[PDB]
Order: C-alpha cells, then structure tokens, then sequence
RNA sequence: AAAUAUGUAAGAAGUCCUUGUUACUUAAUUGAACGUGGACAUUUGAAUGAAGAGCUUUUAGUGGGCCAUUUUUGGUAAGCA
RNA sequence: GAAUACUGCCAGCUGGGACUGAGGACUGCGACGUAAGUCAAGGAUGCUGGCAUAAUGGUUAUAUGCCGCCCGUCUUGAAACACGGACCAAGGAGUCUAACGUCUAUGCGAGUGUUUGGGUGUAAAACCCAUACGCGUAAUGAAAGUGAACGUAGGUUGGGGC
C-alpha cells in the first residue's frame, strides 16, 4: 500500500491535440508540433497550444483591435498573429500597413487590409517566414465578453445576470429585486 | 575524418581529468573520516587519564524508517510522515537533527523505527538502493555523471560526495537529501527481533529510537 | 532483554549561567542494552529529583563487569515492586557467580512468585554478604553446609528418534 | 420512527477533501467599509499624482 | 427551546479580571492604530458598544479602516471548506497590538544593520534563522565534582 | 536497463568511486591503529567500581 | 489553574533615504494614504515537504447510517437512546 | 604482560542451493594491458543428449489436498427462520417531441438564418431566390422619457509572447 498524497492516474487537464478533424488544422498542428519541438523559440509553443482551443476558447479579433495594438511604440513593422478569425470593424476609418496572419479571415477584413497597402497571410507562411517568430506580435479577443459569462456566478448580490427568456416588467423585477417588494437580492 | 575523433578523445581526456578530482576527493574523504573517528577516541582516552569525562557531540543525522502500514493512521501523524516522505511501509529517509524535527519523530514515534546511521550504513544505503529525483523521475544513479548533472552547482560531483554531504551535514544537505529517493527498504532478513513490533524499543517492541542500532535493523532491511 | 549487563550512567543537569558544573549523579542499572540503561536513568531522575531527559544531559555510561566472574558469591537484593493491590518491599537472596546473574534470577524468581514484570520491579540494592551466618534464606543457607553432595536421581535421557528399542532406565 | 438528529461526522474529512483555501489576498485592495472622507481625499490625491508624473514624463 | 443569542456562552470571557474592574487605563486610548497593523481581539466586558462577537475573541486581524472611535480589523474565518473575509468595528478597547508583530519589525531593523555592517567588514553574516541545534563535545570536568548518588527508594506508608 | 549492485560485481564498484583501487591496493579497511599507553585516572576508577 | 486542541506573524505587495499628490488632517511646510527617484544580492530574512500551481463552467448520486478507543448526557441497565 | 568473549568495520577471500535471462547492429561509463587489443563494463551464452510424437502441451471426465453458504433486492447489517425466483423459449422497461442551460464541432461573421413562400426539376430529393421576419449589434426606468471618449478609449499592479 501507498499512501497517496495526490490523486492517481489524473489526466493533464490540457488538450494536446484540436477536438477537430480538419485535415488543413491537423497539418498546421503537425507543422507547429514540429516547429515547438526542434525550435527552442516560446512562440512556437504558445502557437501551437493555441491551435488546440475550442471556438470560445478562440474569440475573434477585430482590425480595431489589430490597428490598436499597431499604435504601441516599436511595433509598427511587427507581424500581428492571430489562432483564430480576423472579422471586420467599421468603427475605424484609416488602416496602417500592416502584415497579418490568422486562421481566418472574412471577407470584410481580408479586402479593409488589403486595401491599407499590407497583406494577409496563413500560418504556415507566417512559419516559413519567421520559423522563431522574429518580430511577431500575437493578439487573442475578448473571453469575457462572451453572452454566457454573464450568468456565471449567479447568486444574492453577485451583481450577474439571470438566465431569462422573456425581459421586462413582469419578469423578475419584484420581490428580491427591490426593498419595497419584501427584499433586495 | 567526418571530426569525431576530436570530440572523442576531448571526452576521454575530459573524464580523465574528472576521475583525477573524484579520485583525489575521495582520498582527502577517507582520511577525514579516520582523523575524525580517531580524535573521538582518543580524546575519550584523555579525558579519562585527566580523569575528566569527554562528552560527544550530539548526533547531527538520523535515518527513520516507516515501519508501519498505511491504514488506520491519525491526520497529524500521517500528515508528518507526509512531510518526511515515508509514504509506505519500510520506507527510509535521513533526517538532519533540529527541535523542529525532532519533534517531528517525537510525534510519529509509533509508527517508525530511527536511529543514528553510521559511514558503512549510508554508503551501503547509497550504493545499492540510491536513486536519484530527477525531473520528478525515480533514476538509479549507477553513474557519477548523473549526480553531477543535478548537483554540480552544490559541488557534489561524485556518489561518495554525496555521501559526504550525508554523513556530515554539510550546507547542502537539504538539497542532496531531498535529491535522494526515499529508500525502499525489505523486510529484515533475519525477522526484526522481537515477538511483537509495535511496542517501543525500549518495552522491547521495534519503534522509537534504537539508537546505534539502527545500523543492524537497517542493514538487514537492505 | 534478560540478558543483563550493568552500567553506570553519570548525567547532570544541562550548565547555566546561574550555576555552571552541575552535581554530576551517578547510578548503577541493570538492562539488556545501553539505550534502556539511558531511558532508566531518566525515569530514575525524574522520580527522585526535577530532572527530565529535555533538561539534563548524559556525561558518561560505561560497562562494569563483573571482578570475578568465575567466583560462587551470595547477593542479597532488596527491591521494592508494585503487586496487583500496593507496593511492597523486598529481600532476597541469590548464590550466584555475577550480579548481572543474579538480578537475572531476581527476576525470573519475581515473574514466577508474585507475578511481577519488569515493568514493575526497582531494585533497591544488590549487596555480596561477605561470610556466612549474615544469610537468612534457608534456600540458600541449605547450599552452604559442608561436604555438600547430593544425588540427582531420576534421570531422564532426551531421545534422538521417535522410537526406543531398549525400554530406558533412569538410573544416574 | 425517530431519526438521529444532528452530528458533525465526516464533515472535516469532507471539508479537508478539497483543503481549505486561504482567501487569495491582492495588491490594492477593495475599498469597501472604508472611511468615506478618506476615499473622497484619496481619489483627488491619486488624481494630483498621476497628473505630475504625467507632466513630468510627457 | 434552544438559546443562540449574541452574547450566549459569554458568561467567563466577559468578565473583567479578579480585583481589574472599573474604568479603562488612558494607555489603551493613546494607542495609535493605522492599516495595515496587526492586532489582538480581546473584549473588555466593561464597553458595551462596539464589542466583538463571542468568536473573534483572541483572533488576530489587520487593520483595513481608522475611524473615529474605532478601527476595521480583517479576520479570516473558516466556514465550510474554506476562509471567508470578515470585517469588523471594533473600538479600540477591545483591541491591541500583536507583540509578536513588533518583534518582527525590531528583527527587520536588525537584519538590516546585520546586512550593513557586513557590506563593509565580515562578509557572509548569515541572517536567517536556526532552529536548536544539537550540542558540540565538551569535556566535563570532575575535579570538586565527584559524582556521588544512591539509587531508587523504598517504599514508605506516609499516611 | 538492469540495475547493478556495487559492493559485487567490482567492475561497477570501480566505475563509480575510483579509489576502490587505492583502498584494496593499500587495505585500508583493515588498517593497523598506532599503540597507546594511556591510562585512565584513579578517580575515574574508583567512581567506576563504587557501589 | 494545566495537558490536548486553537488565532496570528516569520518580508520583495519588504525595509530604509530623499521629495511629490490631496478638496482629508495638523497651530504648522503636522500627519494619513498613495507615489517618482535611489540603496539593499542569491541564506529575499525558521524547519520539512510540495506529488505541478492557480482558476472556471457544468452535472450525477446522496441527504435512513452503523461500529470501536477516548470524552460525555438520560437511564437500575441494555447488543438502549 | 597476553589471550578471549561481546559489539563493530573491510571498497577480505571462498563453498553449496534456489528463481530469473527481459533487450536484440553500434554508440556510454569503465577495468586490465606501453600501445594493439581483451573483459564478469548500458539484461545469456557455449557445449552436449534424447525424442520428433500424443512425448511436452491444450480440452474434457474423474480422483486427491485445501478452499468455496443462493442469486437478485431493500437495508447500518442477508446464507438468513426477510421478500421474488419449479424449468425453458420468445417478448419485455430513460423513448420521441416543444422550449431551453453548460460544453464541443462546423459555416459565415456585425451580422446571421434558402426550404412561410416563389422558381425549377431526372419530381416528397437536388439546385436557385425577392421582400420581410427572428435573434444579435444599447442600456436603463414603473413610466413619461433620456441614452454611452476629458484622455494615444485613462491611471496603478501583475501578466504570456515579442
Ligand atoms: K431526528
Ligand atoms: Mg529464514
Ligand atoms: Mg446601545
Ligand atoms: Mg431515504
Ligand atoms: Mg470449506
Ligand atoms: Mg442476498
Ligand atoms: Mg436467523
Ligand atoms: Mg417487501
Ligand atoms: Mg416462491
Ligand atoms: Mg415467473
Ligand atoms: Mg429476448
Ligand atoms: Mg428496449
């Protein structure tokens, strides 16, 4: 007999391959396995662990975002890497040239940085040309913001959102809600 | 001429040179070790001419083995033999003696049998059932390359030097004890003595403090 | 643990500031080994005076054997034990060569009468009377007659095998 | 039919199971149930520094 | 019925020490208490306002809030499986500072001069702790000490 | 892939700890201790022999 | 007035030296709290261990218990409660 | 003045027995040798014999030694003097739907959703499609209402990667 001070046989918690079977992702997986094996470079690693995550797990970012993180000083000819969808953002109405490389990209996206002068560009080109990630800047979305995270953690003055269908008078704006009703959560 | 005969040769000539040091340590060890066993005694001899009495130094190492199943154990003394890292039955680990660990095998004294471990103990201990933690693997050491690799910084580059840093409680003793595997010991060969063992050493069971006999018990575990 | 060896144990109270060279006190036990001959100290201590093991400290324990070893001598042992319903002192009486040996017959002799343990038993004093007449057991003052010879009859032989061909005798 | 009423057994192997966790303190923490003229002074302390280490920088 | 009230089984922790009642020495109001102080929960059973619940007694806490009267003492308390953060006014008769928190500071200032006298003079000043360590030889002389001691007693009826 | 005792097996126990050879060449383990005459003290004796 | 059990502390979110913020505070260029700059070196301030450390979502069964050492209530007691 | 007991050490020598032989080119650490080589040094080889078939082995029946209470269920507790079950075959019990929560996959993404319907067709398929509509991109308030940049969309503390 042991005494055991941990649990036995208990699994990493960590996803080592994508849940996908995408044949086009198991390749950049297989390519980015090999690049974080015989590279000493972390960004092939963070890369790579990137490429295993889920959809929520993989927010999208916005060219807003992309040309906010291009305003940082020193970072104006760095490689933007997004794991992940590029999506488009009208909210901006001037667009640095710029090199960036995603999983994705839409069509709004694709033609605003085309369009700015620079030049979308997939993984495997973003690992042929900077094998270390030599001056790559790699950007992640808002987890956050996610519509279901609001709910989580729900209970008396948590401040977090029911799980409602219909919103309005009448639904849930009463007694527990406010002092002239019984109480307030 | 594909150059591996350079690098062949630089190694040889570069093992050479480290068996010199090892060599060379283990000599200056050896007549430590005889300078500081014949002083003990004769300055006991001294002392009783004088007709003084020499008092010894009191022992600074203890070797404690688990001689107690996994079932039925109160939270404190299991945490403490957590804490100790004997984690089955006949399980050894060395001990460096402070207050604070010394109540720690006054706490559980029940469940183990220690006792101040000599040279030919440790370095039999070592030798045969030494294995080394390493990237959190049970790695028999077999090889004075893999003590360097791990404990080159402390200056232990040799078996014997970890030895050393056993049997005088060295300023790396933490790290080079903690480097050490628990031993897994065997059950003694010739049985542990005594009808029941779960009584103190001195109400002729097998736990507590034997002192000097921990040597016998330990070297018929192993 | 029967087989006895005697040890004189000195210890003292550890030095302070207040007193430095403690009295340095010194008893003569009987046990099987050095570590029970220590933890007897202690507990004799820390009965008879306020010393614990924590605050004091072992100068000196050392082996006394026997002088002569190979000589008939008679001990009287006083030893006070704790029965099943008080405590009690005792004498007694042993005939025998050492005083490890006779405190090896004290007590065998204590565990078979009174069916008292080691546990329970302090010996008070093991003392060689010096001549006769200061005896007063008479099992024992019955060994010191003159011309002493007696007959052992009834012999009984141990057998090698399972069985006899001969129908033994016990002639002696 | 009566029952056994109450008894904490097992709840601190229960409780242990899982440990029981320190509160994870922070860096700069909440405000909450301090002096409310002390919070008022220290926004506009925290405003005045802020705004000399800024024109200092620039 | 049972009885849970504020103040139940509070019936020895509350009073005032043998021959100590009466009005409150000056020192316990000219004590200075800011954040971050470690403090001693103890309630003077004489102060009826601001007193701590039965539980806090002899929790240690630091001090979050100052106010006029009174301080704001953080108390971590086990409920279930796990710490919550407790926050409580406590007047300052029911509080006082944790000694063992001044020895600490006194040693921080030590260590500090210890650190800087070795910078110049006697590297390697070692600063840490050690816990008793085993006694060295020694040789114990019996010159005017020779040892002398009987052995165990017999027993005696004294009664 | 096996693990080989030292203290048997000499060729191991001379892959590690290399003066092995020096210790068997010269028999250190057996090592003859210089004669002393130095006696213990009267008193000590005596204390050792009082009852 | 014990024993056992029980709170807290043993530093980098630290310490010290200057001088900055404020509508709070002081008789005050006094403090309070938060800072800029500077100094502290690898023992970053007891021991042992750490099997990875933190964090989150979501959901099962369960919500009759019983036994032993010790403490202990009712009861003559109980394989009683 | 010696011997011996007891306890301890040897990186002292050696005899008998038992179980195991995992891996499968080489690499390493070594040792003996002036080297060249050799070896018991990162896991067994060499030599020899008999049989080459029911001989070994498998299955099966039996015998012998030791062990083995009737399953399922409710229960703190079942072999129970608790209940269901004489036997066998076949049938026999978490399904589908409306709406929905967490997680995951896929498409497209400030949008998204063709299939109410129209067009067409090799005709309940496949293919093509307008306007709307749903959800989302704005909240808050009982409501009338009002409705999101002082600032490189702020400061501080951490923070992967660069
Ligand atoms: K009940
Ligand atoms: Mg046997
Ligand atoms: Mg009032
Ligand atoms: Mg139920
Ligand atoms: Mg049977
Ligand atoms: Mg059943
Ligand atoms: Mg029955
Ligand atoms: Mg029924
Ligand atoms: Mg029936
Ligand atoms: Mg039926
Ligand atoms: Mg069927
Ligand atoms: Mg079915």
């Amino acid at each position: 007999g042991i005494d055991h001070t941990s649990k036995q046989h208990k699994r990493s918690g960590h996803r080592t391959a994508p849940k996908s079977d995408n044949v086009y992702l198991k390749l950049l997986v297989k390519l980015y396995t090999f690049l974080a094996r015989r590279t000493d470079a972390p960004f092939n690693k963070v890369v790579l662990k990137a490429l295993f995550l889920s959809k929520i797990n993989r927010p999208p970012v916005s060219v807003s975002r992309i040309a906010r993180a291009l305003k940082q000083e020193g970072a104006a000819n760095k490689t933007v890497v997004v794991v992940g969808t590029v999506t488009d953002d009208a909210r901006i109405f001037e667009f640095p040239k710029t090199t960036v490389a995603a999983l994705r990209f839409t069509a709004g996206a694709r033609a605003k940085i085309v369009k700015a002068g620079g030049e979308c560009i997939t993984l495997d080109q973003l690992a042929v040309r900077a094998p270390k990630g030599q001056n790559t800047l790699i950007l992640r979305g808002p987890r956050n913001s996610r519509e279901a995270v609001r709910h989580f953690g729900m209970g008396p003055h948590k401040g977090k959102a029911p799980r409602i269908l219909s919103t309005g008078r009448k639904f849930e704006r009463a007694r527990g809600r406010r002092r002239s009703k019984g109480f307030k959560v | 001429a594909e150059q591996v005969a350079a690098e062949r040769a630089a190694r040889k000539a570069a093992n050479k040179e480290k068996r010199a040091i090892i060599l060379e340590r283990n000599a200056a060890y050896q007549k430590e070790y005889e300078t500081a066993e014949r002083n003990i005694i004769q300055a006991k001899r001294d002392a009783k001419a004088a007709g003084s009495y020499y008092v010894e130094a009191q022992h600074k190492l203890v070797f404690v083995v688990r001689i107690k199943g996994i079932n039925k154990i109160p939270p404190k003394p299991r945490k403490v033999l957590q804490l100790l890292r004997l984690t089955r039955i006949n399980s050894g680990t060395f001990v460096k003696v402070t207050k604070a660990t010394l109540e720690l095998l006054k706490l559980i004294e029940p469940y183990v049998a220690y006792g101040y471990p000599s040279y030919s103990t440790i370095r039999q201990l070592v030798y045969k059932r030494g294995f080394g933690k390493i990237n959190k693997q049970r790695v028999p050491l077999s090889d004075n390359a893999i003590i360097e690799a791990n404990l080159g910084k402390y200056g232990i580059l040799s078996i014997d030097d970890l030895i050393h840093e056993i049997i005088t409680v060295g300023p790396h003793f933490k790290q080079a004890n903690n480097f050490l595997w628990p031993f897994k010991l065997s059950n003694p060969s010739g049985g542990w003595g005594v009808p029941r063992k779960f009584k103190h050493f001195i109400q002729g069971g097998s736990f507590g403090n034997r002192e000097e006999f921990i040597n016998k018990l330990v070297k018929s575990m192993n | 643990m029967a087989h006895f060896k005697e040890y004189q144990v000195i210890g003292r109270r550890l030095p302070t500031e207040s007193v430095p060279e403690p009295k340095l006190f010194r008893m003569r036990i009987f046990a099987s080994n050095e570590v029970i001959a220590k933890s007897r100290y202690w507990y004799f201590l820390q009965k008879l005076h306020k010393v614990k093991k924590a605050s004091g400290e072992i100068v000196s324990i050392n082996q006394i054997n026997e002088a002569h070893p190979t000589k008939v001598k008679n001990f009287g042992v006083w030893v006070r034990y704790d029965s099943r319903s008080g405590t009690h002192n005792m004498y007694k009486e042993i005939r025998d060569v050492s005083r490890v040996a006779a405190v090896e017959t004290l007590y065998q002799d204590m565990a078979a009468r009174h069916r008292a343990r080691f546990r329970s038993i302090h010996i008070l004093k093991v003392a060689e009377i010096e001549k006769t007449a200061d005896v007063k057991r008479q099992y024992v003052k019955q060994f010191l007659t003159k011309d002493l010879k007696f007959p052992l009859p009834h012999r009984v032989q141990k057998s090698t095998k399972t069985f006899s061909y001969k129908r033994p005798s016990t002639f002696y | 039919a009566k029952s056994k009423n109450h008894t904490a057994h097992n709840q601190t192997r229960k409780a242990h199971r899982n440990g029981i966790k320190k509160p994870k303190t922070y860096k700069y923490p909440s405000l909450k149930g301090v002096d409310p003229k002390f919070r008022r002074n220290h926004k506009h302390a925290l405003h005045g520094t802020a705004k000399a280490l800024a024109a200092a920088k620039k | 019925g049972k009885s849970h009230g504020y103040r139940s089984r509070t019936r020895y922790m509350f009073q005032r020490d043998f021959r100590k009642h009466g009005a409150v020495h000056l020192s316990t109001y000219l004590k200075v208490y800011k954040v971050g102080d470690i403090v001693d929960i103890k309630a003077n059973g004489s102060i009826q306002k601001g007193m701590p619940h039965k539980f806090y007694q002899g929790k240690t806490g630091v001090v979050y809030n100052v106010t006029k009267s009174s301080v704001g003492v953080i108390i971590n308390k086990m409920v279930g499986n796990r710490y919550l953060e407790k926050r409580l006014n406590l007047r300052v008769e029911h509080i006082k500072h944790s000694k063992c928190r001044q020895e600490f500071l006194e040693r921080v200032k030590a260590n500090a001069a210890k650190r800087a006298e070795a910078k110049a003079q006697g590297v390697a000043v070692q600063l840490k702790r050690q816990p008793a360590q085993p006694r060295e030889s020694r040789i114990v002389s019996t010159e005017g000490n020779v040892p002398q001691t009987l052995a165990p007693v017999p027993y005696e009826t004294f009664i | 892939v096996l693990k080989k005792n030292p203290l048997k097996n000499k060729q191991v126990l001379l892959r590690l700890n290399p003066y092995a050879k020096v210790f068997a060449a010269e028999k250190l383990g057996s090592k003859k201790a210089e004669k002393t005459g130095t006696k213990p003290a009267a008193v000590f004796t005596e204390t050792l022999k009082h009852d």
